[PDB]
């Protein structure tokens, strides 16, 4: 989409299926998933104890619907 | 009815026990006084009160008064505790007011707990009390 | 906690009036429900139902396990 | 018979009975069998009292119904109050019995040889075709009710006086009321005291009165159509005839309760129990007086909470389709709470 | 209503009565259905306390309120101030109950048959709309209802001084009242000892002078409009108006509440119980002088705490709806507490 | 309020009673409404202790601090300190009760119908528009305010000379005060035992001399302003006045306890209870010469502990209000302890 415009990610595989992400920028290069959307919540992701995960995932624009 | 019980004034094993209540705090006749408050129960066999929690006025204070005063102040800190977690999210860093609280937003929160009810109805009503499902995050089935 | 300190009157004991209303709609007069089947008055007791003075004499015994008399515990 | 804004509306099954309301031959033929239904149970359940009569014992305590109904008429009860004979009980239900077949006859006449709407016969079939708009045609119909409503009263006011009288409780015999009460302000006064009617003699003359008040308003309704101030304050739709006769008969089913429960003449204790005061818990129930041995309840007592239920349960129904015949949905109710 | 300034206010379900407040066919239709369930109450609980009453024990060891009353007006009432008759009883609530049914049926013609709007209506309906800033209509559906209160007040003086007859606290017997007070001077000196008269020549002589007040009241309510003075002093809203009514018959609840404690006369300790002792606590409540077992309470103690707790509620209602008349928004003290 | 020279400053909730001030029809249904809260509990706990009286036992033995107010004033005792009347109690306790009713209305009214400041109106109500800077306002309401103080201190005079009288506890009688002593060389002689007086005369005479005091005060501050040693010597601010008022208040809260421990003549033994031993632990409290079981306290003990500790902390919140009205921050503690 464009930066800004928050999304929710209908990605089934995904942490943040059915969450609100916001996109940081579309890499239009050709990409199969051009799209990093940046969320407000980090996921289950790094090894056992950490504090915090990642919160950027690329997606693709099928994968995405517009909700801003 | 009640046939297997017994009121606690007429119960026999009761009125030999409720004679050797022993004072639960610095009172001296604070037994004397659980022996007057507990003959008014419902006791059984060995002069014990049992409860009835059926639905009955009689026994209200059994169950009901201990009920509604429960779901009020439950109700009341789960409410200010959501109200809470509502107002902190709207903030720059929402993660820092959990682990170090936002006192005045948490006491100015807390005293408005007591109107609870007629504030979980009103959201219930506007809908801002319950999600959409198709709006929550999800498992992958 | 209330028994270790002396007052086992303060325990919460809560007759199950909900199954003791049950064994009264089978019959067990025990608990003074005049429900159904303890209730000799009622349509299901006037029935004729030739389980009925076997039924009854079984449930009101006492000496079989058919339905025991329950209570807080 | 209803129409919210369409035609051709289809209703289902559970709701079947709705569907004929616009064919004139089935309403006849729906009615009739209700008609051959009741008088198969006047008949059925006379022989079913009779098969279970038993006259050591009193007529109440043993939970008939039918059968007291006929004794208070002056029918088997010329000895001391006592049941002698069941020959003028039989009599009664295989006449209503023959008159369920006849009934039964014409239904099924309708229903299935007789065409379902009266529009496309000839004769007098086109005389007899109804419909749910037409003054004239209804005033017609309910004249011709009214007569035979009136015939009906005059008839037990003919056999009060001239066939044998009905059975006096004052007396514990039948005895002729041959003298008859003339005088309006009698019967005027009896809006207030309607309940404690102890005079026989004051009965039979108020059938008089209603016998001919019903055959004047028979000859007033044929021969004078519904006017312009009754059609503009009554709907006249299929439902609201329905609701009018509904609400009607729930006023009859609780004045007729108020009578089974208190009354000592035309309800005697030798045949229907003792009189009943008239609790009140979380419905109105006219509890018995004296216990029974066997846990149940005497026929006054059953005849009167039932018919207080049944005329409970039309009002409700009479409230169920006037609702629907002057338009609301009750869907409205839910509309609003949004 | 109050606006707060918008033409368009919605309202939710739970304030859903208050969309009808500028609708005049639905502001009968309510009223009336109230009044239906009013005198449903005052028949199908005579009713009910019928069925529970014994002549064994008087009505207020009984928990009964509604034949007490009734007993007081002297009906069914033996010489020695007992019960013989629940005839009596049984008559009026019948009519209550059955005036119930067609007060039930004329609520729902004009919720469905007659119009939202009587603007719309043409004849006598057009007569009968009532906007809330008209204040010549108001006084006409206020003197009216004078009258009706008149007749009532009236009505009371017409049992006793003739056919009918009140019951006499002093004697314990059915007296009917020959020749009572007609002194304006007399009258003006009960205000001070209005809840201990002990007198039925005073009571139905003052009925008598209240009732001639309220008629004279009546015919000068619809006659006269408001003059000015009311205008500039009174408010004229939709709410307003239930303001003072609902400060008005709370403090009619306080005086009933306390009327029904402490007077033996209208409220005979043979019929009622003895006369209540003004106790307070976290509430002003009048406990039982006698003590009955069980939790009983002797239901001369269930008047005058349930119409105390009424009349608190109903003064707090008045308080709610004289602030929303004012111009006070209500969401405005959730914002005195914003960040 | 003390703004700190930050002209607009926005108060928080919980300091929400500032945001107010400067604004006078604000001012009065604040103070109103108190008035309103004050005459409630006046007539609702005197209401509340006749349903807890019985005379039995002794008033000061039940924890009743309302009606001996009323016993000690001269009304229905039965005889030598029996009480035995219950009305007069009930007339008292019911005026003060419905005239908060009154002033609970007056509250609502300056809330809504009047303006939030008087000086957007026109009248007579224009008049009463005061500012938190004007010297010429604040000491007409100062100098009205004495002429209220002045006739009710002038009404116990015409209660006990006239109305009845005062329950004189050295012969255990209600009397008139038939002569008042008006000399005031020994009224100016009792600034030493002024809590030691056992006369009726002299607690009379003395209430005449500040009724006259306060009414010619107070015709004083309304006929002449302010002078400008006042100006040079007093802030006035609007937290100023406030900082004055409780300091006032809190010499009277001391008096007021002193006087209620160890005075005999207008707190009598027979109604408030035995007069008290002013001990101090870590705090100065009062405790009694005799030892009242079941753990608990008289009444006049109640009364001259609960006074003392209202003073202390009404000292110490005038100690917050004259160092703001000073020019204290308050900021400062927390910034002395951040630079430490
Ligand atoms: C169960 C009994 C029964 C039933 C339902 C039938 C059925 C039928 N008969 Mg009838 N019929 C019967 C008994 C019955 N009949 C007997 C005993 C007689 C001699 C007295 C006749 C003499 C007879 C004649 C003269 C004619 C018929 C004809 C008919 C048909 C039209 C109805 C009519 O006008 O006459 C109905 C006559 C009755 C006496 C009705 C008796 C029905 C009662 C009420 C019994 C209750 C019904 C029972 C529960 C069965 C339900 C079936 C149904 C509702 C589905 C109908 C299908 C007509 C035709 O042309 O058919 C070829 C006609 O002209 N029948
Ligand atoms: C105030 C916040 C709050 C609210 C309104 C909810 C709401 C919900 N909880 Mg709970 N929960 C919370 C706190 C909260 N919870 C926290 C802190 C934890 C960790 C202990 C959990 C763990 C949790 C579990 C494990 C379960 C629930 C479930 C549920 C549901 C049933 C209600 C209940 O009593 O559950 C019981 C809740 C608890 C036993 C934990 C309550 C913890 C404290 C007492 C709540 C208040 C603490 C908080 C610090 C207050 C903040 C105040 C503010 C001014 C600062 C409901 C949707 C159940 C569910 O999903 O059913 C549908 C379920 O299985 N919750
Ligand atoms: C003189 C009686 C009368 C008449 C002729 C009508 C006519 C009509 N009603 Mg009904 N109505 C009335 C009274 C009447 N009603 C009463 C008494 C009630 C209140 C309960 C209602 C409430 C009502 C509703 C709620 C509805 C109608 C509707 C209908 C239509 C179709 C009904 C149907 O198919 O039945 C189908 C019949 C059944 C499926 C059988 C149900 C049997 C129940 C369970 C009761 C069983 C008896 C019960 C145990 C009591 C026994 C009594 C004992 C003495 C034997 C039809 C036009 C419908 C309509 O107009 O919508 C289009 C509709 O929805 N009626
Ligand atoms: C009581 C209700 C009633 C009503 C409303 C009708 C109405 C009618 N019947 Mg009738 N019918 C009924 C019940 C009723 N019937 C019963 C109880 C029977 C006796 C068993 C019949 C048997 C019957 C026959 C056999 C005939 C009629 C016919 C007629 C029509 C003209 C009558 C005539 O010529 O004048 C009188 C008309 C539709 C005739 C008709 O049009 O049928 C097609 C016809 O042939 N009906
Ligand atoms: C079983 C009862 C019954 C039925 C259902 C009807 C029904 C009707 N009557 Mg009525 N009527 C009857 C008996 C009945 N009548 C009897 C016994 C008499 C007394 C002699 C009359 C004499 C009568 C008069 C004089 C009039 C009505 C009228 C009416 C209509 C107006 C109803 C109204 O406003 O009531 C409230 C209505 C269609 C009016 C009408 O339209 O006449 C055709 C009319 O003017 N009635
Ligand atoms: C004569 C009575 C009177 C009138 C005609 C009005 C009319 C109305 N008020 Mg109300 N009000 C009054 C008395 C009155 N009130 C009193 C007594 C209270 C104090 C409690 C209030 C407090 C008040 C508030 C707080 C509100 C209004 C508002 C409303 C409006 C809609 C209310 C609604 O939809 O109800 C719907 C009814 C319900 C949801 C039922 C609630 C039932 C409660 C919870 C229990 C009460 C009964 C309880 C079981 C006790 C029974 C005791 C008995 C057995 C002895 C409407 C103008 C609203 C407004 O501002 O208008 C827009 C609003 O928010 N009123
Ligand atoms: C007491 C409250 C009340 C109020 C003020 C209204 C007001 C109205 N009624 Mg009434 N009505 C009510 C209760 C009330 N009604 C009840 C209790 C019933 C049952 C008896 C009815 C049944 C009724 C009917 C059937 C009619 C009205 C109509 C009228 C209008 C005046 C008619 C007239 O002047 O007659 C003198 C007016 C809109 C008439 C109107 O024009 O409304 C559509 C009309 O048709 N009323
Ligand atoms: C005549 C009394 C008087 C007046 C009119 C004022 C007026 C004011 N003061 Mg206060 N002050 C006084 C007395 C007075 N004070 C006393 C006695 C204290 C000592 C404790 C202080 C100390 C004080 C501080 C520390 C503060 C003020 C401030 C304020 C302002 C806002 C107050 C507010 O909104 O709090 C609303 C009230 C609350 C939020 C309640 C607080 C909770 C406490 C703990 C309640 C006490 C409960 C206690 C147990 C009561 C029972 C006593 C006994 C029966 C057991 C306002 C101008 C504020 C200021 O400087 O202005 C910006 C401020 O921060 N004052
Ligand atoms: C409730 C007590 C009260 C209050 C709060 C005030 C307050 C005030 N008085 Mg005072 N005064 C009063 C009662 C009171 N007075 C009475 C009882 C009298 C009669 C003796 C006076 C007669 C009086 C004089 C003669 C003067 C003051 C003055 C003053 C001011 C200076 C304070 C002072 O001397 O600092 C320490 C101050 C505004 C001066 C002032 O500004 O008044 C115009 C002034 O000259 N007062
Ligand atoms: C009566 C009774 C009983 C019973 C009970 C019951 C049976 C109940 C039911 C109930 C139920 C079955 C319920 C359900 C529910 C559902 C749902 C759906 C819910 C919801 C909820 C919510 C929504 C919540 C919210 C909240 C609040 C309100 C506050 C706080 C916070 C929160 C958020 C948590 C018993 C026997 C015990 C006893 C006697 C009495």
């Amino acid at each position: 989409l464009n930066r800004g415009d928050k999304v929710r990610i209908k990605r089934t595989e995904s942490y943040w299926y059915g969450d609100v992400g916001t996109v940081a920028s579309v890499e239009k290069s050709g990409i199969l998933y051009p799209v990093i959307v940046r969320f407000d919540r980090v996921n289950y992701n790094g090894f056992s104890g950490s504090a915090s995960g990642v919160n950027t995932n690329n997606f693709a624009e099928n994968e995405l619907e517009l909700v801003q | 009815d009640f046939a297997n019980l017994t009121p606690c004034s007429e119960n026999p094993a009761y009125l030999a026990k409720s004679k050797n209540f022993l004072n639960t705090t610095n009172d001296p006749n604070s037994g004397k006084i659980r022996a007057e408050r507990y003959a008014s129960a419902l006791c059984g066999p060995e002069g014990y009160p049992h409860l009835i929690v059926d639905g009955r006025f009689t026994h209200a204070g059994d169950f009901l008064i201990p009920s509604i005063l429960f779901l009020y102040i439950a109700g009341w800190i789960g409410w200010v505790g959501r109200s809470y977690l509502i107002e902190i999210r709207e903030s720059k860093n929402p993660e820092m007011q959990e682990v170090v609280i936002n006192v005045p937003l948490a006491i100015k929160k807390m005293l408005g707990g007591f109107l609870w009810p007629l504030a979980a109805v009103g959201e219930y009503t506007s809908g801002k009390l319950v999600m959409k499902d198709s709006e929550i995050p999800t498992s992958p089935r | 906690v209330v028994v270790a300190f002396g007052t086992p009157e303060k325990q919460i004991l809560i007759e199950p009036v909900f199954a003791q209303w049950i064994q009264a709609t089978s019959g067990k007069a025990l608990y003074g429900f005049d429900v159904l089947l303890s209730n000799p008055d009622s349509i299901a007791s006037t029935t004729g139902a030739a389980w009925l003075p076997g039924w009854l004499d079984a449930i009101n015994s006492g000496t079989n396990s058919l339905f025991l008399t329950i209570g807080p515990g | 018979m209803q129409t919210y804004g369409n035609d051709t509306v289809q209703y289902e099954w559970w709701a079947g009975n709705a569907r004929f309301a616009d064919q004139s031959g089935l309403f006849i033929a729906a009615h009739v069998a209700q008609a051959a239904l009741t008088a198969f149970w006047a008949g059925a359940f006379t022989l079913f009292e009779i098969s279970r009569f038993d006259p050591t014992q009193a007529m109440g305590d043993q939970g008939l119904i039918l059968l007291p109904h006929l004794a208070t008429l002056g029918w088997g009860v010329g000895d001391g109050g006592q049941i002698v004979d069941t020959y003028p009980y039989f009599v009664i239900g295989s006449i209503h019995l023959i008159a369920s077949a006849v009934l039964g006859a014409g239904a099924l006449f309708h229903t299935l040889r007789a065409p379902a709407d009266l529009s496309t016969l000839k004769g007098q079939g086109k005389k007899f075709h109804f419909t749910w708009e037409n003054p004239q045609q209804l005033g017609i119909i309910l004249g011709h009710h009214l007569l035979f409503l009136g015939a009906g009263a005059l008839l037990l006011a003919g056999k009060a006086m001239y066939w044998g009288g009905l059975y006096d409780a004052t007396t514990q015999t039948v005895r002729l009321v041959s003298q008859p009460t003339l005088d309006p302000l009698v019967i005027y006064g009896y809006q207030t005291h309607f309940a404690s009617i102890s005079s026989l003699e004051d009965l039979v003359g108020g059938h008089i009165f209603v016998g001919f008040l019903l055959i004047g308003g028979g000859i007033w309704h044929i021969l004078v159509p519904p006017l312009g101030w009754a059609k503009k304050v009554l709907l006249f739709s299929g439902e609201a005839i329905l609701s009018y006769s509904l609400g009607g008969i729930a006023l009859a089913g609780f004045v007729a309760a108020y009578f089974c429960a208190v009354n000592t003449l035309a309800y005697p204790p030798e045949f229907y129990g003792p009189p009943l005061a008239i609790k009140l818990g979380i419905f109105p129930y006219f509890a018995d007086t004296v216990e029974l041995p066997m846990h149940a309840h005497t026929s006054r007592a059953w005849l009167a909470n039932a018919h207080f239920f049944l005329a409970f349960f039309f009002l409700q129904g009479h409230l169920w389709h006037a609702l629907r015949a002057l338009g609301f949905d009750f869907k409205r109710v839910e509309q609003a709470f949004d």
